[PDB]
């Protein structure tokens, strides 16, 4: 009931787009099993469906800071994951944010500070990602 | 007054239409089917088909192959696998095509393959004509 | 007999290469249909 | 009534019916392309036809039958089938074809070795000429001489309703050579042979314009 009354802008910035995709996907998420010939609309919303699901997965006593969620959220939601393997997001997103965490702990930093994603930080999370997936599809 | 029916497996021209007379490109020369004339089966020819209307300036069509038939009754009956207006044939793309095909001509050997050759080599030919 | 006769080929056949030609030789703005016809689906099960 | 299971069977039939209304639509789709292109179909498919009604063939002295792959559609394969059984039955040799993997899991196993060819990938995309032309041509470059074959497939009437039909395959180049073909002349032997060739490929495409159609 309180909502993004208690969301920081960071993550509403993603939050937002995430939950919608989700809805959506929950709408037609049945028709995958069987989906013998579905238009490319709705096999759309089935692939941003399962990877966005894989992103929400989660290892316990490992609980992340809210700038890290952002930049892994970021990552499907963007569309970033989609040409990869429902089977490896949870193996991408891993390594992909020991990356981060390991190198780039200064725009986790602004992400964290400037509370949102600059349009800055947007472009270097756009590098960062699409040079981490080439990287790893090798 | 002969029932005329005219089509491709997609498109159909003519059904049971009053023509006058009709023009069909056979395997032995180019037929000329009449309100009233002897019964007959033909084969096509890569060609032209016209059909002189019940009022003059008549039609024109091009055909690919297929089949015509005319019988006992005044009923005729003219089946192209495929058949087009001039309306619709680019001229430039049929030379292209000649020509790549008597190239390939002259580089086979191989009795079946040249058929396949000669073949298409007629069907473009032929398409300069109306062109 | 016909150059494709004797050699092989059959009628339907001599027809395939001919229709085809015709395609080959349109305009695309009617290039199109040629897609939603000419088709191949069919699958041989022979044993 | 457990709960549970109320609950269960309401999980599997809540997507059963959204599976279901989803194939409904699709299909209506298919249907409604269908129905068009079977206009010119018909006219041309008659017009095969049109020289043997025209005009008598017998026959002195190959059973075709045509579906799909896809069941989930009432009753379109167990017709035709239906009607290949009765005829294989009451008949001079016997040999068949079904285009449509289905015919060949349905009337199948009683009569394997009564097969001569088989089709797939029939029914999800819109068949074209060049399907039948692949038909025909398989079946010319078969061993079977076939005096006399017979088509059976479903003839649309309408949405809902269709009628499993047969026609005759008097292909028999040596059959169109009989009294009432004396009435045609300066017909050379096997000038035939290219026109039976052709009304061949012409029927097949036929039925399988009627029978996407009423599928």
């Amino acid at each position: 009931r309180v909502g993004s009354a208690a969301q920081t802008r960071a993550m509403k910035q993603v939050a937002g787009t995430m939950k919608l995709e989700l809805a959506q996907y929950r709408e037609v998420a049945a028709f995958a099993q069987f989906g013998s010939d579905l238009d490319a609309a709705t096999q759309q919303l089935l692939s941003r469906g399962v990877r966005l699901t894989e992103l929400l997965k989660q290892g316990q006593y490992s609980p992340m800071a809210i700038e890290e969620q952002v930049a892994v959220i970021y990552a499907g939601v963007r569309g970033y994951l989609d040409k990869l393997e429902p089977s490896k997001i949870t193996k991408f997103e891993n390594a992909f944010l020991s990356h981060v965490i390991s190198q780039h702990q200064a725009l986790l930093s602004k992400i964290r500070t400037d509370g949102k994603i600059s349009e800055e930080s947007d472009a270097k999370l756009k590098e960062i990602v699409t040079n981490f997936l080439a990287g790893f599809e090798a | 007054q002969m029932s005329f029916t005219f089509a491709s497996p997609t498109q159909v021209f003519f059904n049971s239409a009053n023509v006058r007379q009709v023009d069909v490109p056979t395997q032995t020369g180019a037929f000329g089917i009449l309100a009233a004339h002897v019964p007959t089966l033909q084969v096509l020819r890569p060609g032209l088909v016209v059909v002189h209307a019940e009022d003059g300036t008549t039609s024109k069509y091009f055909v690919s192959s297929g089949s015509v038939t005319v019988n006992a009754d005044s009923s005729v009956q003219l089946l192209a696998e495929e058949a087009v207006t001039l309306d619709m044939l680019d001229l430039g793309a049929a030379k292209a095509n000649l020509e790549k095909a008597q190239s390939e001509l002259l580089g086979a050997a191989d009795e079946a393959t040249r058929a396949e050759i000669q073949i298409r080599i007629e069907a473009n030919e032929a398409l300069v004509k109306a062109l | 007999v016909a150059y494709w006769r004797q050699a092989g080929l059959s009628y339907i056949r001599y027809s395939q290469i001919c229709a085809k030609a015709v395609r080959d030789a349109l305009k695309t703005e009617f290039k199109a249909n040629a897609m939603k016809t000419s088709g191949s689906t069919i699958k041989i099960v022979k044993v | 009534a457990t709960l549970k299971d109320i609950t269960r069977r309401l999980k599997s039939i809540k997507n059963i019916q959204k599976i279901t209304k989803s194939m409904k639509m699709v299909a209506a789709a298919k249907y409604a392309r269908a129905e068009r292109e079977l206009k010119p179909a018909r006219v041309y498919g008659v017009g095969s036809l049109a020289l043997y009604e025209k005009a008598d063939i017998k026959t002195p002295e190959l059973i075709i039958g045509v579906s799909s792959d896809r069941g989930l559609c009432g009753a379109i394969h167990s017709s035709v089938a239906k009607q290949m059984k009765s005829e294989a039955a009451n008949l001079k040799e016997v040999k068949i074809i079904g285009v449509g993997d289905k015919i060949r899991s349905i009337l199948h196993r009683t009569h394997s070795d009564q097969f001569l060819v088989t089709f797939k990938e029939v029914g999800r995309r819109p068949p074209t000429f060049g399907d039948a032309s692949v038909i025909a041509l398989e079946l010319l470059n078969s061993g079977y001489e076939f005096d006399e074959g017979s088509i059976i497939f479903n003839r649309f009437r309408s949405v809902i309703s269709y009628k499993t039909e047969e026609k005759p395959i008097f292909s028999l180049d040596t059959i169109s050579s009989a009294e009432s073909m004396s009435i045609y002349d300066d017909i050379d032997a096997d000038v035939l042979r290219n026109y039976q060739e052709y009304s061949l490929a012409n029927i097949i495409y036929y039925s399988l314009k009627e029978s996407t159609t009423s599928e």
